[PDB]
């Protein structure tokens, strides 16, 4: 499992002057993905007479 | 008369003596197939008898190493000819 940053998002605008205030903007986003591991198998046989 | 026979052969001997149970006619090539042989092969019999010598030099060997549906045992070797007389 691993993290990912979807987007940083915008934080803070070009506010005017003489304005005792500020703006909260818009926070980013962090997702948390994950993944498996798959197996691969097989089988094979002989007759032990021609093998000998 | 003029019967035709397809029959399996069970090899016998270190020189490869094949005994047929019906004495092929006279000069028609009796044909051996299966048994790992890549292609059917023909041989002339001796007139009146039913003993053949398998050529030690084998033409092909279509082996099938590794298989779990039949344990690649073998396909058995057959032989095909015609017997009896004409008239």
């Amino acid at each position: 499992t691993y993290m990912k940053i979807a987007d940083y998002g915008q934080l803070g605008e070009y506010t005017c002057d003489a304005k005792c205030d500020a703006e909260f903007g818009e926070p980013g986003n962090i997702r948390h993905l994950e993944g498996k591991t798959y197996d691969y198998r097989g089988v094979f046989c002989f007759n032990r007479k021609n093998l000998q | 008369p003029e019967k035709t026979i397809v029959e399996p052969i069970r090899l016998k001997g270190r020189r490869g003596k094949i005994i047929l149970s019906a004495t092929p006619i006279a000069g028609r090539p009796v044909v051996f197939y299966g048994g790992g042989l890549g292609s059917p092969l023909e041989l002339i019999p001796r007139p009146g008898s039913n003993v053949l010598f398998f050529p030690y030099g084998s033409p092909d060997r279509f082996q099938t190493w590794g298989d779990c549906h039949t344990c690649d045992v073998e396909s058995q070797l057959m032989a095909t000819y015609v017997t009896g007389r004409r008239c």
